[PDB]
């Protein structure tokens, strides 16, 4: 019996058209072959290697697991397939790809700026404070500016702005601290020796830093 | 619904939905409790800290490791570690997701039970599997039968599982691992003049290790190679615009795992617990051991470390042995990952342990469930 | 059909700044002074009164002993506090206290008993439904959009150097120099003195303070300004007195806020007010100190002369070492910036679990106001 690996399943081939980013699983009643392609994902190398389990386990436990890493097949295991067969191609991963980093909201994290203005609204408990568009062209000087980053939070406090704005900001800026785990440390620039926080709507609303290995997780195609 | 994985590392935690393709959350394995008291009352601080927030406040707290060196050993703040990860690293409610615990080799049955017992009782989880890190590894490599050497914050471990169960009479146990590397290279720089006193300064060393240092091939050559010319030499900037001139230290940090000596342990090197470990195995699945090594953990990051160690170990074995040393790019959270993609496979949903099982059978139930 | 308005009253050393909770500005600012006869002669038609407060104190010297209750920030008389409250309550603010929740400010290193005693009159002797006290500089913080920083808080009578973390003051490393805006207009009465005017009647006294906080200013670098002066009539600037005279004033200007800088200048052995700054940031652990320098808040009436943030950043950088970040916070609105917080305090919604209630006052007694 010959199985492609598909999600967790095992899909039936019998026509031997091995394929590079992929996994097969080898059916031999006391011993289990699992061929793992050098361009294939983790997903489908780690399946295999759970199935083989399972089905050992269900023959009470007599036959012998030959993992074998592609290029590298034993005569033994060879003289099974042939009376060299190996394509370039795939079948699809089950993993969402995500990007990782200091906050478990990374992979989909798109900076936010906030702005707040009394001008509005009467008394602090009154104020809301409203999305604007992440760029420069947003700034104003009668009110307070607030940016999210995730990693860190800047505030950006007009010439113009009155107290009651800028204690919005700070306590909008402490609250994102608050409700998202680690620390998310606050800093406040003065309108004119603002040179970091433009500098960061600069960098976009898409930027976001982890350090932290990327990987990723499909055939390369 | 979608299914958690919460790996409790040595050192730090990794935790994230089943299906994702890296743990979410990763933060440090750590709690701070304030260490004069009175700063509960006058400055208003709260009993108990987790993670990143305890250790920026290192000063005015005692930090303690409930898993130093893999093994539970206080419930109080695994609790709060644990309840950390779910509603405040997370965000979600134990009780509606299914919970994939990782465990130390060598796990006493009293301790998994308590887990058991905690995770049903305290969080309400529907059901919850725990698996040991070691094997999660070896699966995720796309094997079976191998021999992993798991390296990571505290405590580093030789595992030898044939056809997916693992064999305690050979299993390896060392207390060297990345946070001892990370003392010695702050000893070692201490010891040029460069001094870190400063929360921020302790956590630049960590910094550097990470992205300088590598594991010397032949550490003789190495060593003389760094003595007689600067080609080895590499540059590290500070926040505050000094820079720093890193040379041997790159490669003396890691050798540790290779030369124990160089902290005052009298132990064995990584290459020498591998050897030992797969000596003390089936003296037919030797050659199986020795031709599928899989390296997992944070430690088993250094550039250069999976030549070292095919070189000592091929140094150590006989001459007619085919070896190989499996190093994947995914192995520093390979465990996770394994959790993720085996709570996420079809076949694993008939082990997974469900709260009318523990309420039926009591905690033992988690004894009596296979891979 | 409504809700209730809430009371402020700052308690300064020479001026009560008092007003409604949510109002931009204290409806009522009067010297924080208390006048009683010079004799028993004088009350005896009644005829005369016990006793008199702030501006008409002022207008009524020579037949009356003048007292500052407050002196140094820190209330010394409770008799004339009293007074001094009973005018803001009924004269200047114009409310029953019975029937406002009322929030004092009290100096940094408050003792506890003074604490007590405020709670103990406001609560028996005023019948307030509710009171807190805060601490003035965090209040100047909170009101610049902060609750980590050091603040200088110079005022009338007293200057303070109080770093805050997290909202609460360190009072380890709080610092009291007994030097202020009193000290400055009565050296700038005797420097003019020493032009050929003469400066020695209240009303001239009141001239002289129009003087300072009209014309002075914070010289930069004062040898250099010093000479520039001497050299040149670019420093000099001239002042209508109030019959229409003209005078003519130099480095008289900046002469008087120098004494900040260098209290010799009045006959203090001490340090000014950079020196001082440092000295607290200093006796802060190592942790905070990058942000306190970070941030760096003025506050105070003595804050106010131009060009004192440059020159207090020129000193600090000074005395810290080369490589710190160095900014000072000079918020435009510093002259009540204390008071406009307290007012912001009281107005939040979040705030009102925290007043101390009558009731609880009853069940307690006054030491729940250190809660
Ligand atoms: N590139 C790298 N080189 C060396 N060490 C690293 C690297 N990245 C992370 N580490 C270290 O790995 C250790 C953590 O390993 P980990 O898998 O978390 O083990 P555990 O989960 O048992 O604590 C830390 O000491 C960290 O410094
Ligand atoms: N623009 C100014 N320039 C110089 N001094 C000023 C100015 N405005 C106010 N002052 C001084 O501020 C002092 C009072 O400061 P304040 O914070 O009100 O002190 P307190 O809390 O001690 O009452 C007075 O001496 C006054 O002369
Ligand atoms: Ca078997
Ligand atoms: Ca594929
Ligand atoms: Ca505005
Ligand atoms: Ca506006
Ligand atoms: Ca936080
Ligand atoms: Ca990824
Ligand atoms: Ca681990
Ligand atoms: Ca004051
Ligand atoms: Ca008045």
């Amino acid at each position: 019996k010959l199985f492609l690996i598909v999600k967790g399943e095992l899909k039936e081939i019998k026509k031997n058209i091995f394929s590079s980013g992929d996994v097969y699983l080898l059916d031999a009643d006391k011993t289990i072959y699992v061929w793992i392609g050098n361009k294939c994902s983790v997903d489908e190398k780690t399946t295999g290697a759970a199935q083989a389990r399972t089905l050992d386990q269900q023959r009470g436990g007599a036959a012998k697991i030959i993992t074998i890493d592609q290029g590298f097949e034993t005569k033994d295991f060879l003289k099974l397939i042939a009376p060299k067969i190996v394509e370039k191609n795939y079948a699809k991963t089950l993993l969402v790809d995500v990007s990782t980093g200091d906050w478990a909201g990374f992979n989909e994290w798109k900076n936010i700026l906030y702005r707040a203005s009394s001008e509005e609204f009467d008394g602090i408990n009154s104020m809301k404070m409203v999305q604007v568009g992440f760029n420069k062209s947003s700034l104003d000087s009668e009110d307070c500016f607030v940016a999210d980053l995730g990693n860190k939070v800047y505030i950006w406090q007009g010439k113009s702005s009155t107290v009651k704005e800028r204690v919005k900001a700070g306590q909008w800026a402490r609250s994102i601290d608050y409700d998202r785990a680690g620390l998310q440390q606050e800093t406040i620039f003065e309108e004119g020796d603002d040179i970091e926080f433009m500098a960061a709507l600069d960098r976009g609303e898409n930027y976001k830093e982890s350090d932290a290995v990327q990987l990723k997780a499909e055939s390369v195609l | 619904t979608t299914a958690l994985v919460c790996d409790n590392g040595s050192g730090l935690v990794k935790a994230g939905f089943a299906g994702d393709d890296a743990p979410r959350a990763v933060f440090p394995s750590i709690v701070g409790r304030p260490r004069h008291q009175g700063v509960m009352v006058g400055m208003g601080q709260k009993d108990s800290y987790v993670g990143d927030e305890a250790q920026s406040k290192r000063g005015i707290l005692t930090l303690k490791y409930p898993i130093e060196h893999g093994i539970i050993t206080n419930w109080d703040d695994m609790e709060k570690i644990w309840h950390h990860t779910f509603y405040n690293e997370l965000r979600v409610a134990p009780e509606e997701h299914p919970t994939l615990l990782t465990e130390a080799p060598l796990n006493p049955k009293a301790n998994r039970e308590k887990m058991t017992q905690i995770m049903f009782e305290t969080f309400n989880v529907p059901a919850m599997y725990v698996a040991i890190q070691a094997v999660l590894s070896l699966y995720a490599s796309g094997r079976t039968t191998g021999i992993v050497l798991d390296s990571g914050d505290g405590v580093t471990h030789n595992v030898p599982i044939y056809e997916g169960y693992a064999l305690p009479h050979a299993i390896m146990r060392l207390d060297l691992a990345g946070r001892d590397l990370t003392d010695y290279l702050m000893k070692i720089l201490t010891e040029r003049g460069y001094s870190f006193v400063t929360t921020a300064e302790r956590e630049i060393v960590r910094d550097i290790k990470e992205k300088l240092c590598y594991v010397a091939l032949d550490f003789e050559n190495e060593m003389a190679t760094a003595a007689s010319s600067s080609s080895l030499e590499k540059s590290y900037e500070l926040p505050d615009g000094q820079v720093i001139t890193i040379g041997n230290e790159r490669f003396r940090c890691p050798e540790t795992l290779f030369q124990p000596s160089f902290i005052g342990m009298e132990s064995a090197g990584i290459h020498e617990t591998t050897y030992n470990s797969i000596m003390k195995c089936d003296i037919d699945i030797r050659k199986d051991l020795y031709a599928n090594n899989v390296m997992s953990g944070g430690t088993t990051m250094y550039p250069g470390i999976a030549d070292r160690m095919q070189k000592e170990i091929t140094a150590l074995a006989p001459s007619t042995m085919k070896i190989k040393i499996i190093a994947p790019p995914e192995r520093k959270y390979s465990v996770w990952i394994g959790g993720s993609i085996l709570a996420s496979l079809s076949t694993f949903q008939q082990m997974w342990i469900t709260k009318q099982e523990y309420d039926e059978a009591g905690p033992s139930i988690v004894h009596r469930k296979c891979f």
